[PDB]
């Protein structure tokens, strides 16, 4: 659960940080 | 191959590695394909659509069947279309305008490639762009390049055409003295 | 021929040949040619290592220290080499991007001298290839974490 | 291929079984 | 004697004797012999440092960059040296593999940079040594997780 | 000593060097035994099994009496086998029949031998098997290096019938000058 | 431009490589600005302020109005500084004292200045120690800096009156051989 | 010469060693060499963490 959590955060994190872009 | 390759083009062995050397950067010698065309030659052209026009002459580079040939065989082709004849590099052309591959160009064949050209160029044409120009502009080929004013052209309906527009042939060679 | 940046305009140049029999054009511009030379390995003195590359991958980017001319600073005319009183391994990094065009970040690096060695040669530590990025924002955090009246106040110090 | 004519060549002197 | 891939071919040039004398059959057939020259130490230079290995260690497996003889689009004449515009310290374990015949991964590896230098070189990544092949996995899919009208469907954007 | 190994055998420096290098890249020269010649004797010849016959020639190969003899006494029989005279090959190869490491064979015991050869030679015959004939191709071997009729072989009897075998003559040194 | 900074600086191309390497060590080469020298001045020039001068010569060397310029125009003004024309050193030096921007110095003007390089002095001067002298170490300009005895020193005002001051002239052409 | 019983402490070095550059040439790893060469130089021997066990060994 907790890998699946950081995953997702992570995930539309790095979306975010490329969106930046 | 190095010099089963240098026997066959017109550069030195420097200007083969030169591009060997850039061509082995941005592709592990799988074979450069369309797939690299219509990046590479896309690449370039910021308002300008490059895949429409690339379509064609990759397959016309190719003289296999396949979709992704060979460097040598990239190489063949860059020495006749730079360092080549007229009389060739007219012929390669109109394998390219020759989208059926039989020797036989209509009207409308090579109108496909004069709307990949006029779409390659931008979003708006500069000038008033009016879509029967693309219509016309083949033509002014036919007008001249159809001796027969049937409405296709062949290969030396086209050729013996292609050889009086003295400005075509200052055209043609412009680009064998670059390196 | 050329290379480099312009190491794949003889495909454009070769492609062009498509457009002059439909050209109905009188009389298009002359071609650009101008002064050619062939590249060479210039060659890198970063402390007693050797490091030997063309102009062509140097010149990839001319808004950096390589590509700029401000590089003859530590060009030892001496010796032909650019020599460079820095580290021989994070200079790798530069040198393997500037081959790319995209940045790596090896996993044991201090990360202080990291983006020191980045700003040193002008390089943005912004523009770090993704192939491995975000465990440099890592160190990144954790570095910075680490780093980190007479009778009317003094009575404010000494409670705290 | 300068090397299949050795390595063949040894197999072909064992060929000798009558 | 010879080398590389023919480097035990002399212990089968001895036990062929042991059947010379009951060769019962009338004739066997005469050696292959050719013209004959001795190995040379060929010398690389990746990027301004230099390695060398006699040629036979090269031809070990003609399916490759160097193992073939196209390597010569990178030898310069002028050097007498193959030179490479890529990582030197990548090519090392390439250089080792050539040696031994199997391969490894430095397990620091941004692992971009590991796959297309292995590619560059026409080196298979499937062939690394399972002795270290898991973590290659590994370093793989975290890679590969790292990089990842009008009215009608109006209401269907908006609700996801 | 690299020099005390020169001038023991016939090869030269530079085949010595090249060869101890090949030497050490399968085994790290600590002693070649049974078990890596039954791998490096059978890399060569598919479709048969050459472990047997490697366990004759390995016994017959060691100067010692261990399990594994060395690198040294591996070229200093290296030489005699491949650029060595022809009546010390004979001489080996009488080491190599005598199982028993006397000097007197019997019939079963070289057929034993001959078999390891036929046997390795393949699966399935090329021609017709017969498996009697190992019982006659050392029969009609009996005949030739025998001068008495009694069923031993001693090195001269054993000898005294093959140097006159022209074809085994020029076939036994093929390798005494090609490196 | 190495080439075109020597057409301005009087330092050598060793000269300029060995110390543009200290420059660009110390700072990632993105500009000097006045909290750097609110720091290298105070190691320089310990047990003391280091601040209110240091914000004086900076703006000095501040030949544009931003707060940062470059690294060219701080070598170029080293080179006046150092082994520049005496002529040039003492408008760059008035320049400096020139703290309005307007070019006419007020005896408060310079009076700053001074309350400046005395607080910079340290902590208790070897002599005694008095603010009244600040107020006559300016007045003693004047009556040999101020011609017209108004109170304002103009360039060419300061400059009449700053050639004939041998031990000044000594003063400021100390540092054009030290390397 | 602290150690004759390994490869270079014996004179089994030459059938390596290029008389023809004064030099022992040898086909190994030059990353693991070091480690042979700084325990000739101490006595003792470390081990980098990030090595396929296997080449070490080996």
């Amino acid at each position: 659960f907790s890998r699946i959590y950081h995953q997702n955060q992570r995930a539309d994190k790095r979306r975010a940080q490329k969106k930046a872009r | 191959g190095l010099e089963q390759l240098e026997a066959q083009t017109n550069f030195t062995k420097r200007e083969l590695q030169v591009l060997y050397r850039g061509f082995k950067n941005e592709c592990p010698s799988g074979v450069v394909n369309e797939d690299t065309f219509k990046q590479i030659y896309a690449q370039f052209f910021p308002h300008g659509d490059a895949s429409t026009y690339a379509h064609y002459l990759f397959n016309a580079f190719d003289t296999t069947q396949t979709g992704s040939v060979k460097f040598e065989d990239f190489v063949t082709a860059l020495s006749i279309l730079l360092r080549g004849t007229v009389h060739e590099k007219l012929r390669w052309t109109f394998n390219l305008y020759d989208i059926n591959k039989d020797g036989y160009i209509n009207k409308e064949e090579m109108m496909d490639i004069v709307k990949a050209i006029y779409d390659m160029m931008g979003k708006y044409t500069y000038p008033v762009l009016k879509e029967d120009t693309p219509r016309q502009h083949v033509d002014v080929f036919f007008q001249k390049m159809d001796k027969n004013k049937d409405g296709i052209v062949t290969l030396d309906e086209f050729l013996e055409s292609c050889q009086e527009d003295d400005n075509i042939m200052r055209s043609l060679q412009l680009f064998q003295n670059v390196m | 021929m050329a290379a480099g940046v312009a190491a794949w305009l003889p495909f454009a140049r070769a492609a062009a040949i498509g457009w002059m029999p439909v050209a109905n054009c009188p009389m298009p511009l002359a071609p650009a040619d101008k002064n050619k030379r062939q590249d060479e390995l210039i060659v890198l003195n970063v402390s007693g290592r050797r490091f030997q590359t063309w102009r062509t991958t140097l010149e990839r980017y001319p808004d950096t220290l390589l590509g700029s001319t401000e590089k003859e600073f530590f060009f030892n005319e001496d010796t032909k080499e650019y020599f460079f009183d820095r580290d021989p391994e994070v200079f790798r990094c530069v040198l393997n991007f500037y081959r790319t065009g995209k940045l790596h970040y090896p996993r044991y690096e201090c990360i202080s001298a990291y983006d020191d060695e980045l700003a040193f040669y002008g390089i943005l530590p912004e523009i770090i290839g993704d192939c491995c990025y975000e465990e440099y924002k890592d160190r990144k955090r954790e570095n910075a974490e680490r780093l980190m009246l007479s009778f009317r106040q003094t009575m404010w110090r000494a409670f705290e | 291929s300068l090397i299949e004519s050795q390595h063949h060549h040894l197999l072909h002197c064992l060929e000798k079984t009558t």
